[PDB]
RNA sequence: AUUCCGGUUGAUCCUGCCGGAGGCCACUGCUAUGGGGGUCCGACUAAGCCAUGCGAGUCAAGGGGGCGUCCCUUCUGGGACGCCACCGGCGGACGGCUCAGUAACACGUCGGUAACCUACCCUCGGGAGGGGGAUAACCCCGGGAAACUGGGGCUAAUCCCCCAUAGGCCUGGGGUACUGGAAGGUCCCCAGGCCGAAAGGGAGCCGUAAGGCUCCGCCCGAGGAUGGGCCGGCGGCCGAUUAGGUAGUUGGUGGGGUAACGGCCCACCAAGCCGAAGAUCGGUACGGGCCGUGAGAGCGGGAGCCCGGAGAUGGACACUGAGACACGGGUCCAGGCCCUACGGGGCGCAGCAGGCGCGAAACCUCCGCAAUGCGGGAAACCGCGACGGGGGGACCCCCAGUGCCGUGCCUCUGGCACGGCUUUUCCGGAGUGUAAAAAGCUCCGGGAAUAAGGGCUGGGCAAGGCCGGUGGCAGCCGCCGCGGUAAUACCGGCGGCCCGAGUGGUGGCCACUAUUAUUGGGCCUAAAGCGGCCGUAGCCGGGCCCGUAAGUCCCUGGCGAAAUCCCACGGCUCAACCGUGGG
């Protein structure tokens, strides 16, 4: 036979040029800053197999079954897209805004470290900003609950002083 | 730098100390090993003819840094035991 | 193999009971001819190395090694190669320790601790069982070794009984036998490592192997093969086991 | 996403095929800043031919010698020390490479050997007595163009050969101790034969010596282990414009041969054996784990990693050995080729690099035994193009860049002007990293500086009814269709759309396709019911009662290697990748 081969973690549209879904993900794209289409079809991808994985247990019986059941649930959970007391149809009403809401970069936007979009993807990109003690520079990274409020300035960084001018600029807003 | 012991075990088979620790050092290079070699033998009290640091890691983005070092009780079971590279780049000998 | 007997081993292709890290090099070492088999036992390397971390590389290990200081049932092993298996005793004396080999639940071998008084002891289950020159009885065992007995004495030892010897001496100090109400120990299939008492023993005609049910402490009852049972006491363990 | 859209008419509804839209693989146009991870790179044509270097050694604790530095005395020597080759031992049957042959017990899977071999390793029970012999090295003399190779002298061993004992094998007669489901097996006692062991060797101390005390060793027997041989049931391609095939063929009796059962091979006696449920013959092809695609049912492939098989220019055949009819060992024939002083003598990279040829189609004549392992050694160690490290390459996958902020002006998307900020990336340094280097990582100085393309623009199908050329010419066109002097469709400018370090062209498989239909299609008029009927095998078969338990359903033992797939947790900054558990 064959050895592995690895394989692209993100699916293409089935058709390229249709009106309504190019108007979707532009007006998608335009909002959360992002740099290409695969970045944002590899969000999509991980909604769908979230979901794929929630129509098969719905339908399963059995011993491991309930484990991949309560392991499911407690994943969405622990990435902070679900509150504690969420059931497994719940699953079923996730969109794509609550995976992009999760992003280092919209976090970084939200938390008022920064001005703009364009501007947290910056300070990520060129290393401002220390997530639970460690330097991280992919604004695509998926924030877990747990430490999202360890999230600040590092500590080597010149944001890291109150009197910085480009700081001070970003607290007027 | 500040220096943090993190396991010192025994190994009696080889004859040896074998010291894992944590160097934190925010702002500053990579610390060279002839001042971690400094640093750990005026907090543990050795002999620094018989001390032999294994290696220094950094990683990508930390303010600390992790450490391995092995002292030996004696100068023959170490000229016995331990590879002559890691000797030589230690200066412990001097390279032919 | 198209002209000779295999000498390599590769990682992919290692035992599946071994403690071992299958992608991280090409080859593993090749276990050398001895004891037990191939399925229930390792090199001694790995333990060294691999399992206590004495050493680091393979040379200091075989230093180690050399100068004699690993003991397997009561005698001095210096070859790397060496097959290390199920019931054995690992002995470093310069550190005072000891070990029982041991299978897992999930079939994979594992170091007990133990005592330094039961350490002298090992347990042997009877392979088969022959007539020898002279009319005496050689007993094979489980590991592979053997011992002779008397022909007064043929009654007193039959295959699947254990034998508990004093090691490195061999010397015979009890006989445990194969009936119902003796305890059992698993060591292969589905239920291994799992524990109990006899209950009722099954035979079948054509030379297929003879069953056996054991009820577990917490009251629960299944079945292995007869081959499968070690005997380690009469109604309570005579060993240590987990 | 369990999907449709364009094309037969002046207009309509059908059948039906072609085209568009998606994924993956091989070649290829134009164009390219950074890093990380991986099982990627002369497989398709030529299992074609190969210059040069390298890809298998190791032991001085088995043995006599050569030579050197030193110590005691030395006329002479004895010691110690360190290199050299030779005799001797073990390995060289593994590992590495390729897929030509093969439709077969080759491979997968469950079983069998009571029909077998096994050096190295493990346990237990025993043994090591007496004799003999040559020869390499070394010295004399040489031959031959060379590859090679001759005579004489002398010498040792863990080298070789004998004698004894132990032991082994065959057959005949008794006894019943063992294992097993079952004894042509094991064990005991008589009897006739044949074959027939061993190195108390080596090293170090206590020894005044005598002799111990360790370590490494030698031979036989019983069992295991390891590596194999042989056998059976079951499972997996295409062709009837191939229908009959086989004659050691199928079985039996008596032998031989083999490690071993067997028409495996002989002598003799019979007529068997396979076949329309497809023999035989022909075609194509290494088998599997797996891989591509699809909602699934399915359809297609099986180079790269692991396990099994086969081969070393083609066809035959032997020696040594535990193991070979042996890729870097031997013989013959055939076919190429190299060196010859012409008498002769040699060589096949489907090992790593490298060259030529073939083609649409594939890299450096580099560094290391530090890691993982293998062989040798009592050990420290030594060797290894395995393996590890780099060099070249739009191989696959993961994560980033080609600036950011404020205030003004414009055609307000975005461009320009001011003011400020940052340094992923870039340039120069220190440390860490590494076998040594290089990358990578932590810091310091400079500075928005060093970084965007390819295709398309009439419909399908997102995007111009603008301008300049050409004028059924040139050209475009997957399909439908444009172009005949007022072209939204050709060429070019300016605009616009899609994707983006990529984006287009060509060929292949799946999907599209319910155009292969079990799930699930059709046959009055569109492709399609034999002109009609009788009947053999096969498939399909009426109601009730009793039995069985093959099919079928439920529970539980032994199996279906690892890698590959799904999930949670953990380690590389996250990820790709890797580990621990569940499936
Ligand atoms: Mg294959
Ligand atoms: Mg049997
Ligand atoms: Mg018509
Ligand atoms: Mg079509
Ligand atoms: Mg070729
Ligand atoms: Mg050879
Ligand atoms: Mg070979
Ligand atoms: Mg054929
Ligand atoms: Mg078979
Ligand atoms: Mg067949
Ligand atoms: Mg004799
Ligand atoms: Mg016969
Ligand atoms: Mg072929
Ligand atoms: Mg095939
Ligand atoms: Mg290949
Ligand atoms: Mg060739
Ligand atoms: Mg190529
Ligand atoms: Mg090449
Ligand atoms: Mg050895
Ligand atoms: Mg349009
Ligand atoms: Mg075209
Ligand atoms: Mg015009
Ligand atoms: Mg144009
Ligand atoms: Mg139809
Ligand atoms: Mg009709
Ligand atoms: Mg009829
Ligand atoms: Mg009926
Ligand atoms: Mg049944
Ligand atoms: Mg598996
Ligand atoms: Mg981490
Ligand atoms: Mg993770
Ligand atoms: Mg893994």
């Amino acid at each position: 036979g064959d050895p592995k081969r690895q394989r692209k973690k993100y699916e293409t549209p089935p058709h390229p040029w249709i009106k309504e879904r190019l108007d979707r993900e532009r007006v998608l794209m335009d909002k959360y800053e992002l740099k290409n289409k695969k970045e944002l079809w590899k969000h999509e991808t991980q909604l769908k197999n979230f979901r794929r994985r929630a129509r098969r247990l719905l339908a399963a019986r059995g011993k491991q079954a309930e484990i991949e059941r309560e392991q499911l649930l407690a994943r969405l959970k622990r990435l902070g897209l679900l509150p504690e007391d969420a059931v497994l149809d719940d699953v079923l009403s996730l969109t794509i805004e609550d995976i992009l809401e999760r992003r280092l970069q919209t976090i970084v936007y939200k938390k008022g470290l920064a001005r703009t979009m364009r501007q947290a993807r910056q300070l990520i990109v060129h290393g401002h900003i220390e997530v639970n003690g460690q330097i991280i520079r992919s604004p695509s990274y998926l924030v877990l609950k747990e430490e999202e409020d360890t999230i600040t300035y590092a500590r080597t960084s010149p944001f890291a002083n109150p009197q910085h001018p480009e700081r001070m600029m970003i607290e007027k807003a | 730098m500040e220096i943090k012991i993190t396991e010192v075990k025994e190994n009696k088979l080889i004859g040896r100390k074998e010291i894992y620790f944590e160097i934190y050092h925010p702002g500053e290079p990579t610390p060279s090993r002839k001042d971690v070699k400094g640093k750990l033998v005026a907090m543990l009290d050795l002999n620094p003819e018989t001390t032999v640091i294994q290696y220094i890691r950094s990683y990508f983005g930390s303010y600390k840094s992790k450490g391995y070092a092995k002292y030996y009780y004696d100068k023959d079971r170490m000229l016995y035991i331990e590879p002559e590279y890691i000797l030589i780049r230690d200066g412990i000998i001097e390279k032919k | 193999a198209r002209k000779g007997p295999k000498r390599h081993l590769k990682r992919l292709a290692a035992p599946t009971s071994w403690y071992i890290e299958r992608k991280a090099y090409k080859w593993a070492v090749r276990p050398r001819p001895g004891p037990h088999n191939m399925r229930t036992s390792i090199p001694l390397l790995y333990i060294v190395r691999d399992y206590l971390g004495y050493a680091k590389t393979a040379r200091e290990a075989r230093k180690i090694l050399n100068e004699g200081k690993f003991l397997v049932d009561g005698r001095v092993r210096k070859d790397y190669k060496f097959p290390v298996g199920i019931m054995d005793v690992v002995s470093i004396p310069e550190t005072g320790e000891h070990y029982r080999v041991l299978p897992n639940r999930i079939g994979k071998l594992i170091l007990h601790p133990i005592s330094e008084e039961e350490a002298n002891i090992k347990p042997l289950r009877i392979r088969n069982k022959r007539m020898v020159k002279g009319a005496k009885i050689q007993l094979n065992f489980h590991d592979g070794t053997n011992h002779l007995i008397p022909l007064s004495e043929k009654d007193n030892y039959f295959t699947s009984y254990t034998v508990l010897m004093k090691v490195p001496e061999r010397e015979i100090l009890e006989v445990l036998p194969f009936e119902k109400g003796a305890y059992v120990f698993v060591t292969q299939g589905k239920n291994v490592a799992r524990k109990g008492r006899i209950v009722e023993i099954k035979k079948f005609p054509m030379g297929w192997p003879d069953v056996v049910t054991i009820e577990d402490e917490e009251g629960e009852l299944f079945d292995t093969l007869k081959e499968y049972a070690f005997v380690v006491g009469r109604d309570k363990p005579r060993i240590s086991l987990p």
